[PDB]
């Protein structure tokens, strides 16, 4: 809820180059600036001979700079024989970083053999730590052919465990059926050698091949990473979205010698179930918790009529192995709500992971919806705390495709709260959306007396009906935010009666039905309260004696005098952020 | 004297932290309080033998000869066995999480010359397995020792089992001892006051509701954080007379600590080297030269 | 708090340079053209191997220890004469003239650990170990329970209590004895701890390796060719602390008053002249900055009132020691 809208960080890129089909953050070494990283698959570079290769940009919080990765053209197997073809590689088309590392792979790059004068689209990665750029194809190897790893389009997902070692899918692998490889990064790059066209890892984790049965099954298309098994080494999760039979699973591997644990499958035929996945632990129990997109689950209306809304599926692990998994249905038809699930953090700093999932086409002309979802101690809010607008409309060609993909829990401001980037490759666009500090704040009200005589002479005057009005105002905050909020405090007696009709009351010096006062309040500190007498009216001044007088206190903040050097406004927890009443009365008999 | 009055504030913003308070809460009696929480505060201070938050110290005593604890066992003239009810143990501490440490203590009579001790858990109200050892010394006077059973009560917590104890025989050689008198009550407590009770610390709910290489590697930290450094001998010293290890990590503590607190480390690990002595070659070990956790005080 | 660099690496190059010359007592690397380029034993390698390998479980300690080790006497001699091996026991003996050999005064010793080698056990197992009392006597020592490890685990028992008493006696002949639990008040006893040891028949070429790997003993001594509060330098100061007088809190009944010391004084390291001489209090650390930290520190109990009296222990109150790292 706390996202600003008001005014996000817009990026872009080259036009018609999918800027922003991939987008991660970039935090190198030490305490130094932070960046966005995002991916530009069909877009044109310097490389020689080289069209659309693809690129990864280093934008900086304002101007967007490339990151070099790799600037030759294609390589010669011989003469009149080029070993590769990086043109239409889709470079970028995934990003993972972690640390100082950034990973980027391109996964339509297509190899030729080294037996024979084939186009094989094996895939590579190129990946940056620091200086050393290293390439990294674990399916270009001498398994080749659709029957091996020659259509097995590794990079296609990727993702860090925090062991240092890289995920990687493979969809083709092995007649499509789909593979997963994992190596450790001290590995990749001390067994890097220019010259070496297929390189065999030592420690490298593989699915081998299995039974004819499972071809054309895509195991790889989406990855993600958490511990599940109870041990301290992150696991292996992805989507199989063609398996079971079009019904699409998701299997789950051990991290350490590739074998399977946990299996999750579709309910709906062609829903693709496991399109996307996501592993955070969203209900504080340290046990990381699986997140399945279904983007084409249809659900049944309300008329009878089938809809296509897309559904995501939350199963909360367990100490006992189990799963208590529920469903997330789409709001909006052919939206394919679940296309894209980014972890947050605790986006709001309430002490429980929040989660976003995307439905690039909904909205007011199929722009693009980011729905945001907190976390609680049963899970996961079933209903979304805001709404994120796409407002770039499609020129033609694709959609804006706004929130196809995202990656959050990174607080790129060092402002306490992490911030959340989302792409639209569409309109070549990524946009940084900030999250806004949370103020808590608990108001007071206190009337006594309850029952106002109708002739009490107390407090000083030259003496009438008077008593005490108290309201006391404390407010805090879970962040980096200044200690001196200012408050806009007005007070309004006898509210009920409209503009027009009889008043009974007003303040005793102020001589004014309300009271302005400008409060400055500090946070954490102690709740600083205020006392100010008001009285009631002469009895011949009025005969309404039953209408009940309410006394109405409103608050607000001043935000401007809150801010951060930014520009970054704080915001009210979104369920008690309201004014309070109470009232007093005139019996008799 | 200027020296002394900045600590004092440290430990005024300590305490309340500490207690996870802002301000001390807002009575009786004129004479001396209830002996009841004195009788705690006198065996907390008793000591014979992360979480910086405080506990909430709690104790329980001990079930008398009465109450079916005699149908079972009562003649084992070697042997000591100790009942409690688990309905009031999980009144003190609800949650087994909130448990944090519970040291079993008891009351020694006899001071002259030493025996054996060996203590067992009771499973299947039949069958007792092993649990610690402590060899006790002929003191002059009645001596205060205590069993950190925290392991054993934070399971006991999770259980339904309204029934739980333990057993304290003496050393088996493979023959009894230990226990030379028959009454039971001549080595220790019985049936009396001070008799034994289980003290536990454990942390309220109003406050429920230092990680080393294996999060400081693999994240980057602002505050007191180890960070690496792989030292060698030929580059980073120029030493060529050591022949093992020709390079090893080190590393350091780097790191603010705020609310002069300093990033100190925490633990130490030693390394061995092997050197020559003209012709003799040494193997020999230095202690804590490893850097592994950072700590702040 | 100015930008810091990368510098504070080389400022613990420079301390671990000074660090590591202190505890060998050397005020220069020494000479090593009387040492010959080549020969690297596989006797002082696999002291090395032991020492790396951990098995879980003041002046003089800071210093620098040399390790040696010493492998038991087989089962061809002494330790088939009397009893042999059964599921009873399991029975390791050493020798004496190699045991004083490798450390000849008693005083020496710091650390005496024996080591065996496990294998595979599975679920679970527990062992009693004991000395060697005159001759015919034998005393509990320590226990300790078994895990199932599918691989040869490697243990350790620190018997230094033990080995100092054998140092001191000019024995010529000592041992251990390993049986496992007795389960008495009733009477139950067995041993299934599968040790490295001889299986008394394996014969051939590849025989005389099956003597390797046998029960040890690990010593870490001091060299015999080393041998040998006034607010100054970092010490703890007196500071007593009263509750009514220094805080005015009304609010807390028990107790009245405790001492709460601190830690004063400066920790410098790399001085002009040089130290090489004060390095054991100044930076037995070798950080980069050492300050003058607390060490020991001790729990607090109080007692305060909120309808219920609640008796708290706060953590890490009373400043025992100081030190500087
Ligand atoms: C979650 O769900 C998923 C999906 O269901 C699940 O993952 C699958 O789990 C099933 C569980 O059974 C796995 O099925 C197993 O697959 C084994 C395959 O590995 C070997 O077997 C190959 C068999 O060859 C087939 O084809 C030939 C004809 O070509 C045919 O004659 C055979 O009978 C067989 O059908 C074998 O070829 C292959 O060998 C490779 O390498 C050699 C060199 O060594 C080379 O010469 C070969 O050419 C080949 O390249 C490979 O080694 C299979 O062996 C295994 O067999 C068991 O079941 C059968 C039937 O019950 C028994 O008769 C047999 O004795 C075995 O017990 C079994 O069928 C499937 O592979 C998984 N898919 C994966 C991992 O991708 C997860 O397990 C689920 N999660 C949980 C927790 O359950
Ligand atoms: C005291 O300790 C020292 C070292 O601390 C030791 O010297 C070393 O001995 C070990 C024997 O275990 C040697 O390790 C072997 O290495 C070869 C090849 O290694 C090459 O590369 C190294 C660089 O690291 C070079 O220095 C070296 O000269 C070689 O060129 C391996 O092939 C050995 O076997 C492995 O493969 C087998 C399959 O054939 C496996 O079955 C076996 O498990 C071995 O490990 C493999 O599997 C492991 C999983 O279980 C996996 O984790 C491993 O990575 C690997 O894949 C063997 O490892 C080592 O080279 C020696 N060091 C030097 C500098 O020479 C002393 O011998 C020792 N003294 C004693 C015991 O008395
Ligand atoms: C590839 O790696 C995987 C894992 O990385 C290996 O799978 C392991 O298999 C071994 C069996 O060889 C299992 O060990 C057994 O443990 C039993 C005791 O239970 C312990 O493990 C629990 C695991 O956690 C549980 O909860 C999670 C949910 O979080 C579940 O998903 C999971 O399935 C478990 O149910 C711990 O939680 C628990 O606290 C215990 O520590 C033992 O009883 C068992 O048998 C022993 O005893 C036998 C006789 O009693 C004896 O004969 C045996 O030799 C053995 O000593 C065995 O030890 C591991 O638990 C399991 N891993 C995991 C993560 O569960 C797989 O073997 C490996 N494959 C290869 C080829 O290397
Ligand atoms: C619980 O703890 C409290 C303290 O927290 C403890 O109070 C103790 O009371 C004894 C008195 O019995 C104090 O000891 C006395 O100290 C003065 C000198 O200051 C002596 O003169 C006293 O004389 C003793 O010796 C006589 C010899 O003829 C005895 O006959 C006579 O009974 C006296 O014991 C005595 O030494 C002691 O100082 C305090 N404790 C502290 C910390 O000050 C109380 O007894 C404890 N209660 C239980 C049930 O454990
Ligand atoms: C006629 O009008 C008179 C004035 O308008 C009324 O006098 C009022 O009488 C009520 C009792 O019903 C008083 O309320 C009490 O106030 C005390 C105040 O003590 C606190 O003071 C400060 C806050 O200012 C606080 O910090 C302290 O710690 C004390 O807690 C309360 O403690 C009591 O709970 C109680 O509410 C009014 O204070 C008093 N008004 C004035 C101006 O003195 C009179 O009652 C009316 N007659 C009727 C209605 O018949
Ligand atoms: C990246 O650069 C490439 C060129 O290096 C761009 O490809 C160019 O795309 C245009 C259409 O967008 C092609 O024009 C076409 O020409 C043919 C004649 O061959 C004509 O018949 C068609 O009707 C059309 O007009 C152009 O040929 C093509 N260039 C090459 C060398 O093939 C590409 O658009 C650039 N992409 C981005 C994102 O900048
Ligand atoms: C004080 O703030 C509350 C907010 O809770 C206002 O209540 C709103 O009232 C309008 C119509 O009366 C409703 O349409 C809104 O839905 C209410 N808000 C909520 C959050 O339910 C109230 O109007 C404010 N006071 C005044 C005088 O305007
Ligand atoms: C308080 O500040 C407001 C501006 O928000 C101003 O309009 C008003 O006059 C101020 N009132 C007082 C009493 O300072
Ligand atoms: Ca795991
Ligand atoms: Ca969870
Ligand atoms: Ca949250
Ligand atoms: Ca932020």
């Amino acid at each position: 809820f706390n996202l600003d809208v008001d005014s996000p960080a817009e990026y872009s890129g080259p036009e018609g180059s999918y800027f922003g089909f991939a987008v991660d953050f970039f935090v190198p070494s030490a305490s130094s600036r932070m960046f966005l990283l995002v991916g530009a698959p069909k877009a044109n570079t310097t490389q020689p001979g080289i069209v659309e290769g693809g690129q990864v940009l280093k934008c900086d919080w304002r101007r967007c700079q490339p990151i070099e990765f790799d600037a030759t053209g294609n390589r010669d197997y011989a003469k009149d024989d080029p070993l590769e073809f990086k043109s239409h590689q889709w470079f970028g088309a995934s990003v993972r970083s972690k640390q100082d590392k950034i990973l980027a792979c391109a996964p339509l790059y297509h190899w030729r053999t080294e037996m024979k004068q084939e186009r094989e689209p094996v895939g590579t990665c190129f990946l940056q730590d620091g200086t050393k750029t290293v390439e990294y194809a674990p399916c270009r190897s001498q398994d080749i052919d659709a029957d091996g790893q020659g259509f097995c389009q590794g990079g296609f997902s990727i993702d860090f465990t925090k062991a240092d070692r890289v995920l990687l899918g493979g969809p083709g692998s092995f007649y499509w059926q789909g593979q997963l490889i994992s190596d450790q990064v001290a590995e990749i790059v001390s067994k890097y050698d220019p010259n070496v066209y297929s390189i065999k890892y030592n420690n490298q984790l593989a699915t081998r091949t299995a039974q004819a049965i499972f071809d054309d099954s895509y195991l790889g298309y989406s990855v993600a990473v958490g511990d599940f098994n109870g041990d301290g080494i992150d696991d292996f999760v992805s989507g199989v979205p063609r398996a079971a039979r079009t019904l699409g699973m998701v299997y789950i591997y051990d991290g350490k010698n590739m074998s399977s644990l946990y299996n999750f499958t579709g309910e709906q035929m062609a829903a693709y179930f496991g399109f996307s996945v996501a592993a955070t632990d969203i209900n504080g129990d340290d046990y990381a918790d699986v997140f399945i997109g279904a983007p084409l689950f249809m659900d049944r209306g309300s008329d009878g009529k089938l809809q296509e809304v897309g559904q995501v599926s939350v199963s909360l692990q367990r100490a006992s192995g189990d799963f208590q998994t529920t469903k997330l249905n789409g709001f909006e038809v052919f939206a394919r709500f679940g296309s894209a699930i980014a972890p947050l953090g605790d986006l709001d700093q309430d002490g429980f992971n929040d989660i976003a999932i995307a439905a690039p086409y909904g909205g007011e002309d199929k722009k693009g919806i980011v729905y945001i979802f907190n976390g609680r101690s049963t899970g996961l809010n079933a209903v979304p705390s805001q709404i994120l607008e796409g407002q770039w409309a499609a020129r033609s060609g694709c959609p804006p495709s706004f929130g196809y993909s995202m990656k959050g829990a990174t607080d790129i401001d060092k402002n306490g709260y992490p911030d959340l980037i989302v792409g639209a490759f569409g309109v070549d666009r990524a946009i940084l959306y900030r999250a806004r500090p949370v103020i808590t704040v608990n108001a007071g009200l206190e009337v006594y007396p309850s029952i106002l005589n109708q002739d009490n002479k107390t407090c000083s005057l030259p003496k009438v009906s008077c008593f005490n009005v108290r309201f006391c105002l404390k407010a805090d905050g879970k962040g980096v935010l200044p200690r001196k909020l200012n408050f806009q405090v007005e007070l309004l007696l006898d509210k009920l009666k409209q503009k027009g009709a009889i008043r009974r009351a007003l303040f005793l010096y102020s001589r004014s039905p309300s009271h302005s006062k400008n409060m400055t309040i500090s946070r954490g500190g102690l709740m600083q309260c205020e006392e100010l007498i008001a009285y009631l009216r002469d009895e011949s001044e009025f005969r309404d004696k039953l209408t009940p007088i309410t006394i109405f206190m409103e608050y607000r903040l001043d935000y401007r005098t809150a801010a951060d050097t930014t520009g970054l406004q704080p915001i009210l927890n979104q369920f008690t952020p309201a004014n309070i009443s109470r009232q007093a009365h005139i019996l008799l008999d | 004297e200027l020296v002394k009055r900045k600590r004092i504030e440290a430990i005024r913003g300590q305490i309340l932290s500490k207690l996870r308070l802002a301000s001390p809460p807002s009575e009786v009696p004129p004479g001396p309080l209830p002996e009841a929480v004195l009788a705690l505060y006198n065996s907390t201070r008793d000591r014979v033998a992360a979480d910086y938050y405080a506990k909430e110290v709690t104790r329980v005593l001990m079930v008398e000869t009465h109450n079916e604890i005699y149908d079972k066992f009562k003649q084992s003239t070697h042997s000591i066995y100790m009942f409690f009810q688990t309905s009031e143990l999980r009144e003190a501490v609800p949650e087994p999480v909130l448990l944090s440490r519970a040291e079993l203590r008891l009351l020694r009579l006899k001071l002259k010359v030493e025996q054996h001790v060996e203590l067992y858990q009771k499973y299947s109200q039949n069958s007792w397995r092993y649990l610690s050892n402590r060899l006790l010394a002929p003191s002059d006077s009645p001596e205060w020792l205590s069993f950190d059973v925290t392991g054993v009560v934070r399971q006991w917590l999770s259980r339904g089992g309204e029934i739980e104890g333990f057993r304290l025989s003496a050393h088996c050689s493979c023959d009894i001892n230990g226990f030379t008198t028959g009454r039971r009550g001549d080595l220790a407590t019985i049936h009396g006051m001070n008799r034994p009770f289980l003290l536990l610390m454990a942390t309220p709910l109003e406050r429920a509701q230092a990680l080393d290489t294996n999060y400081c590697f693999s994240s980057t930290e602002k505050n007191c954080c180890v960070r690496q450094l792989y030292i060698d001998f030929r580059k980073d010293l120029g030493w060529k007379w050591i022949h093992e290890p020709k390079g090893y990590h080190a590393n350091f503590c780097l790191g603010p600590c705020p609310y002069a607190p300093c990033c100190v480390p925490q633990a130490l690990e030693p390394l061995p080297i092997v050197y020559y002595v003209g012709r003799k070659p040494k193997v020999e070990q230095l202690s804590n030269m490893i850097v592994r956790s950072c700590k702040c005080s």
